[PDB]
């Protein structure tokens, strides 16, 4: 119901400039204050900036690294807040949380204090922002060549997934596929292994699938 | 907005006198003065730590209090006619 | 700026134990926390807001408070849910500052990783880069260390570390440092060394292979 | 004149509830406001909680480890403040401090800040509460084997104190009484020696005397 | 919270020149009182709120900071002063107290008369085997005690008794009492007390055995 | 009132204090007192 959907953009060249929205939905949206959290991947969440309701004046302030670096603009006609990154950098590759403010019991914010202290209920889904010169492609998947294990590395793609199957899923014995790392190119590195035993090193075909470039590589592994 | 506590010197109202201490100010618009008070019942009631009341006027109607310098007795008054009646 | 350091780091219980979790601060916050929860690869979620008071739908097994500058949440009792992410964030002062976070795990038997090396692929050598991939499967706690060898080089920042989460089976870890290299310094190199310490083993284990090998 | 009298126990078992009662004097009380400072034996200060006078709400807060553990409440219908001790534990063995506050020279406390920056003026004797299961006992008096020196160990009695004598305070060159110390069960310990040269190791009786439980040991040292 | 660590430990002097510094862990202007707990008394304010003289404390103490870390000097010392000197704080709750200072005087370092006793054997019929080792007229504070059973170092099976500032030498006497049992009295032999001081050149090893 | 010296104004533990407003003047005027008749 009140659902926050954060959308604007992939990979972005940096320099430029990047416009974000967070759709809003379920309830009367200027009752509420924005902001807006960044989070670069594997590390912990980075505010940005927050905007309040115009009944607070509609007054916008930032993080340190925010002050000239991004632009908040809401849109309640729309129920949406744009978010406007002016030269982006590689710095700024990361995934954007967008959430709304809490009013209490009785319907109302802080009167004194800062006014905001009931927190954000609702998170939006996130959008996911790489700030890169990379392409949306298929994976270069090459196997790994040895109980020892194999593996098929499921490196730069672009996006987000691929769907590895070991024999078309017919061996699933030990199979711990590594979630995907991204690189300095931007693109997806997937490590996918399985523990086969060194009695045994069938031939192990990883039947990958990168449905969003319908890239399904049948990678043998052999030592 | 006041603090009140019962009183404590005899069991003939035990109860009804609350010592009613207070922020204020004072002349100097710039100074402030909290003191105590001690009031009879019916002058205030409560509104809702300890229980805090303020006046049964304070949101229907002002309050004044009479200048200490007229009396109050009911005078002997000859009621006269104008003349003609 | 006003930094939470929350403590611990990660905490370690089993299911339907009492967890307690301090933030402190570094001035005078005196009631302006929220308290959060961010599940892995899932949204935060706000569980004591103002350090002190229920948020609605969290449940009432969780309690928080403190004193002005030092705050500190207390579970009671655990969940096998529960094994999240948990920030402290403060609401007194902009800019908005978070919390260090707690990754929880289960606490339970200490298990030695299965620790292994990896060549790449000649058709990966044909594709130039020499990802030498180091496997570890099974290991608790979370304190483990990989070092590298490249001819007896101890090589940092050309690797690629991947970690399982939380396992539900065993609750342990799997892990795969990739030392991402390229072709000339795989064939202008030999003693191609994975230096694995974990608690789990008794010392460094250094799976190694050689050029081709 | 103005004084405060501490009260309320001395050997209380743990969990058993405890009530405590900070007896003042001297002055008009509820001008002061109270609060509570606990002190382990060989500690520092340990602050309980206050609690405000009723013109500043007569509101009564508490350190972190009172919080529960503690309940602080006065009466000015007897110019004494009762403190609750519900659950006591063996940490909660120590001697306890009760003081009232200090308005300044034109007889007030601070405007603006925490308002109470004139500190304790008059401290009360402090009472000595032990949480244990021990009992009121004569002292198991034993004396010291050994310029030598000798003793007798004023082991196991409460409550304090005994009088030590050395052949009923014929012998005095070297005595060091040392101050009893508790025990785990909650009993005094005292160690009380003198320094007698070696080639005199008199017959010497310690003649101890427990008057709180009129224990006079007279325990002779022996080699 | 904010911690007061207040310097130094402990202090000796003789009509000398005293000065104690306590520190915060935050911005406190002026809001610290400067107490005096003499041993087995009650508290006494000296200086509240950091530079202003108590009403009936005299004129030789002197308090003052800087926001953070305080100081208190004192000009001059009186015979009576040696007691415990804490810093407290005025400026948040909840009320966190000093370290305090426990002042003696100096003086010659004196070595401690260090003693070992065996327990009364009727106090072996007690069952308890109270180990005393005696310490007396020493000077500093810097006293160590090291126990050994068979030579393992004993740690928590003793409780320690240590005299006041003396006054006719102003050293101090100490009683280490190893409280044991009779059971672990006769399946040991080797009693030993090992006493560091600072007016010891070495740690003096007093020591005994089962029954003698 | 009893750093530097601070005073307020003498009445204001007094009475209360209004300025003149600006247009009207200040000039004693020639008046001429006359009696109501019969008298
Ligand atoms: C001038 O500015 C004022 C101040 O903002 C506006 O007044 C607000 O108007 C909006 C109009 O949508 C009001 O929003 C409505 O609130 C109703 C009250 O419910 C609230 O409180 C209950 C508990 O009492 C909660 O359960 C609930 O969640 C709300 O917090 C809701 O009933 C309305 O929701 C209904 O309709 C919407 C869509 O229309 C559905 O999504 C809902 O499910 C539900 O069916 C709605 O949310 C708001 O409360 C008003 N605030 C105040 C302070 O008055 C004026 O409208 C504005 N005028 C103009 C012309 O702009
Ligand atoms: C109805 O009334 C309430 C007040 O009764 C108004 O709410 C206030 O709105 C102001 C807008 O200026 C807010 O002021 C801000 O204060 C910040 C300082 O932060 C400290 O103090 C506040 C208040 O206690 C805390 O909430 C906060 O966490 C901190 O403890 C300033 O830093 C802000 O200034 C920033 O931006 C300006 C430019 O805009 C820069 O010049 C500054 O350098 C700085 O970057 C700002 O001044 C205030 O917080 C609000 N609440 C209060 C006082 O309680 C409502 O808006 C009003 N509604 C109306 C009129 O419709
Ligand atoms: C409602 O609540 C208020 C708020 O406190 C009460 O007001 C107090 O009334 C009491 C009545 O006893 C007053 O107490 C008296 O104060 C006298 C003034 O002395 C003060 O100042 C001198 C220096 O000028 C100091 O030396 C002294 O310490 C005081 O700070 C005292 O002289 C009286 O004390 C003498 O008698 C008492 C016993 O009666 C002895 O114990 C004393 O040692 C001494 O001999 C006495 O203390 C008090 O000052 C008032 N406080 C305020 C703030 O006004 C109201 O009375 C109360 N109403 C009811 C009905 O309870
Ligand atoms: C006349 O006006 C004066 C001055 O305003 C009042 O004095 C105040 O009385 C209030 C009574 O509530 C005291 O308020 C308490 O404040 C505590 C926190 O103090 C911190 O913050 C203040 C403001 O920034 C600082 O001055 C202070 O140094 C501290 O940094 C709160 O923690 C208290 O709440 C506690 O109890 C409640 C329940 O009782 C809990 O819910 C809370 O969690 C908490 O445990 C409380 O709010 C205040 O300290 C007094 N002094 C001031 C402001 O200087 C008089 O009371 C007033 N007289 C009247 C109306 O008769
Ligand atoms: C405002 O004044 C009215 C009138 O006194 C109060 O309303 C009711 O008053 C009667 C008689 O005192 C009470 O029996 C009712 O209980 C009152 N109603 C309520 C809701 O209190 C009213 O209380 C006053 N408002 C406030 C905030 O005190
Ligand atoms: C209240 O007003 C009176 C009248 O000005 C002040 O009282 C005295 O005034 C005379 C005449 O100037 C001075 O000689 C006295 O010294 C004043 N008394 C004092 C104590 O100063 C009085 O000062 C005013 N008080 C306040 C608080 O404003
Ligand atoms: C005294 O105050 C209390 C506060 O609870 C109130 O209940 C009581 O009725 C008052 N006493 C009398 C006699 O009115």
């Amino acid at each position: 119901a009140e659902q926050l959907v954060e959308s604007g953009g992939g990979l972005v060249p940096p320099g430029r400039s990047l416009r974000l929205s967070c759709s809003a939905s379920g309830f009367y949206f200027p009752d509420y204050a924005m902001a807006w959290v960044r989070q670069a991947p594997g590390q912990g969440l980075q505010w940005v900036g927050f905007m309040r309701g115009w009944a607070y004046g509609g007054s916008a302030q930032f993080a340190a690294f925010a002050v000239g670096k991004f632009a908040i603009s809401r849109d309640d006609g729309r129920n949406v807040v744009y978010l406007d990154v002016k030269n982006p950098t590689f710095e700024d590759t990361g995934v954007y949380f967008c959430a709304r403010e809490q009013r209490n019991k009785d319907y109302r914010y802080g009167q004194e204090g800062f006014g905001y202290s009931y927190g954000m209920d609702v998170w939006g889904r996130g959008t996911t922002v790489v700030v890169s010169t990379a392409s949306t492609k298929g994976p270069s998947v090459f196997p790994l060549a040895p109980t020892a294990a194999l593996g098929c590395l499921v490196k730069d793609y672009f996006p987000e997934p691929v769907t590895v199957s070991w024999n078309s899923g017919a061996l699933t014995s030990g199979v711990h596929t590594f979630p995907a790392v991204l690189q300095s190119s931007g693109l997806y590195s997937l490590s996918s292994v399985v523990t086969v035993p060194s009695s045994s090193l069938q031939t192990y075909i990883c039947n990958v699938n990168h449905k969003p470039s319908n890239t399904k590589v049948d990678k043998r592994v052999e030592p | 907005t006041l603090q009140c506590t019962n009183v404590t010197n005899n069991i003939t109202d035990d109860g009804e006198l609350k010592n009613c201490s207070f922020n204020m100010t004072t002349e100097l618009r710039d100074k402030k003065q909290k003191v105590y008070s001690l009031f009879y019942r019916l002058d205030v009631v409560q509104i809702n730590s300890n229980k805090e009341y303020r006046l049964i006027n304070c949101n229907t109607s002002a309050i004044t209090q009479a200048c200490p310098k007229v009396s109050f007795e009911p005078i002997p008054i000859h009621y006269c006619a104008p003349a003609g009646f | 700026d006003i930094h939470m350091t929350q403590s611990p780091v990660s905490l370690s219980a089993s299911v339907g134990d009492r967890v307690t979790i301090t933030c402190r601060a570094s001035h005078f916050i005196a009631n302006y926390v929220n308290w959060y929860q961010q599940k892995p690869g899932k949204a935060p979620t706000l569980l004591i807001f103002e350090s002190s008071t229920l948020q609605r739908g969290v449940p009432s097994r969780f309690s928080a408070y403190g004193d002005g500058t030092e705050f500190t949440l207390s579970i009671n009792t655990l969940q096998p849910e529960d094994f999240a992410s948990y920030i402290c964030q403060q609401s007194h002062s902009p800019p908005v500052t978070f919390g260090a976070g707690t990754r929880v795990d289960q606490k339970r038997t200490v298990a030695a990783p299965s620790v292994f090396i990896f060549p790449p692929s000649d058709e990966q050598l044909k594709s130039g880069t020499a990802s030498v991939v180091c496997l570890l499967n099974n290991f608790y706690p979370r304190e483990a260390k990989v070092q590298w060898k490249v001819d007896n080089a101890l090589q940092s920042g050309n690797s690629q570390e991947s970690v399982t989460e939380q396992d539900s089976k065993d609750s342990t870890y799997s892990l795969s440092s990739t030392l991402t290299l390229s072709k000339a310094d795989y064939e202008k190199h030999k003693v191609y060394a994975c230096e694995v310490t974990h608690q789990g083993l008794s010392s460094p284990v250094t799976k190694s292979f050689n050029r081709g090998e």
